[PDB]
């Protein structure tokens, strides 16, 4: 019954120093080894310290770490924050036979101004079609901030069944991205004259229309 | 030097058998006396310790994974791979294979992780469907054209352009639950309308739980 | 009011803190009067201690 | 406030905002080398643990 408590969340500026604890239950600190692991997003994780002092080849110096028996809390100081420092800090331990990871920390970033919500919109394929199904979809990218309401139309009517839209996501160039579906069936993308998406953003609006062609 | 490479389908159905094999390349299983160790990490979780293994059949396991991990270690393909038993929709991590130089140490190299997914009923696959640029398609000097993912189960889904010659660009969205079970995505790319009928865009959707590998042309639409 | 502290066997506030004197101190100490370049109008601060 | 140039009696309201003797030299009345400034901001977000 021996588990490791580490902060959920802990944010700090570059340049500074801070500490990332991770404190026992039961067993003792100063029993087992520790191990801290810093593993970016999409990736292995990778040894940062070793023997609760020691600190493998190729980390920086700064990756040095304390214990504090008493409280039976293991430390991590971190000095000069960086940019590829934002990462998920586990510390492992062993208990009896059996290894004991931690909770979890991440270091945030503590960055872009408002950006044009760029709109495109494509009807139901030739494809689609003879499947019986039909689909329209319709594109938000490369805005910020990341709040877009959407909000399809048949000609001059508000459509609502079967919209399916995404939450914005983060791009490469620090905009955000969205899309829209709405799922329809062939014989009502031929009933309205045409189709069309509004999307609202920062007040602006940016509507592209569809037709049947 | 030593690398750790997994193997095995990226699906399970729940309620069901999961084999994954690690595989060693660069060293040897039973030379040296160290040990092979499988860890886990759900998605936005920390990581968790499944078991240990020596080259001989010592093993121990997670309490709370206990009487359901079975791992084998054959010397002859150099490799070793793990059986779980009982698997359900909280059993989708990220599956890491780690060399561990101490028993109570470090797990000094780490393979890359495999994404397992576990969900009910049968699997589904994707239904690709071309996204025709025109003249709505464009504002100003670029256009923009893509693939509809719909109706497919489950994640993930993976799209390449060109396969992989096009990045710039290229957005690929999180997918969304549809109103009936299935999901449903899209991956489009931005490109000036020059190029539209002089060059042949093709997207790779691939399902690797359907085993279904589906290659859709993208063309201007034409009227009817 | 702080050139009689430069010398051997005192104690005071700028010769203990920035620059202490030994007992076997041969040096040779000159010190002269240039307040027309090193100072100036409205309060000349460059100089800490 | 997170710089004070002494300890405060209780219930007492502190709105002064000089800069704090930080390292006590001249900065022309910024908070440059040897300076800093007491009032510093927060790091509120609705996004925290």
């Amino acid at each position: 019954n021996f588990m490791l408590t580490q902060p959920h969340s802990v944010s700090e500026s570059p340049g500074k120093t801070v500490t990332i604890s991770c404190t026992g239950s039961s067993g003792s600190i100063a029993s087992n080894y520790v191990q801290w692991y810093q593993q970016r997003p999409g990736s292995a994780p990778t040894t940062v310290i070793y023997e609760d002092n020691q600190r493998p080849s190729g980390v920086p110096d700064r990756f040095s770490g304390s214990i504090d028996s008493s409280s039976n809390s293991a430390s991590l100081t971190i000095s000069g924050l960086k940019t590829e420092d934002e990462a998920d800090y586990y510390c492992q331990s062993y208990d009896s036979s059996n290894v004991v990871f931690g909770g979890g920390t991440k270091l945030t970033v503590l960055g872009q101004p408002k950006a044009a919500p760029s709109v495109t919109l494509f009807p139901p394929s030739s494809e689609e079609l003879q499947a019986n199904k039909a689909t329209l979809v319709c594109l938000i990218s490369d805005f910020y901030p990341g709040a877009v309401t959407v909000a399809w139309k048949a000609d001059s009517s508000p459509v609502k069944a079967g919209v399916e839209t995404t939450t914005p996501s983060k791009q490469s160039n620090n905009k955000y991205a969205a899309s829209s579906y709405l799922s329809l069936t062939p014989e009502q993308w031929k009933s309205h004259r045409s189709y069309s998406c509004q999307v609202t953003h920062e007040g602006s609006t940016v509507e592209k229309t569809v037709a049947p062609t | 030097q030593v690398q750790l490479q997994e193997s095995g389908p990226g699906l399970v159905k729940p309620s069901e058998t999961l084999s994954l094999t690690c595989t060693v390349s660069g060293g040897s299983v039973s030379s040296g006396g160290y040990f092979w160790s499988w860890i886990r990490q759900p998605p936005g979780k920390g990581l968790e310790w499944i078991g240990c293994i020596y080259y001989s059949g010592s093993t121990n396991y997670n309490p709370s994974l206990k009487s359901r991990v079975t791992i084998s270690v054959d010397t002859s393909k150099d490799q070793f791979s793990l059986k779980l038993s009982s698997v359900t929709a909280a059993d989708t991590a990220v599956y890491y294979c780690a060399r561990q130089l101490w028993l109570r140490g470090r797990f000094d190299y780490w393979g890359q992780g495999t994404l397992v997914t576990v969900s009910s009923a049968s699997t589904k696959g994707p239904s690709v469907f071309p996204l025709a640029p025109s003249s709505k398609s464009t504002s100003g000097g670029t256009a923009a054209l893509g693939c509809l993912v719909k109706d497919y189960f489950p994640e993930p889904v993976t799209v390449s352009w060109n396969s992989g010659a096009l990045t710039s660009g290229v957005h690929t969205f999180p997918a969304v639950l549809q109103s009936s079970g299935l999901y449903s995505l899209s991956s489009v790319v931005t490109v000036p309308s020059s190029s539209l009928g002089t060059q042949t865009y093709i997207c790779n959707v691939n399902h690797k739980p359907s085993n279904t590998k589906v290659d859709k042309k993208v063309e201007p639409k034409s009227c009817d | 009011d702080e050139v009689r502290q430069i010398a051997p066997g005192q104690t005071g506030k700028i010769a203990d803190y920035n620059y202490k004197l030994p007992d076997d101190f041969t040096g040779c100490v000159i010190a002269w009067n240039s307040n027309n370049l090193d100072s100036k109008v409205g309060g000349n601060y460059n100089y800490l201690y | 406030r997170l710089f004070r140039k002494s300890n405060l009696k209780p219930f007492e309201r502190d709105i002064s905002t000089e800069i704090y003797q930080a390292g006590s030299t001249p900065c022309n009345g910024v908070e440059g080398f040897n300076c800093y400034f007491p009032l510093q901001s927060y790091g509120f977000q609705p996004t925290n643990g």
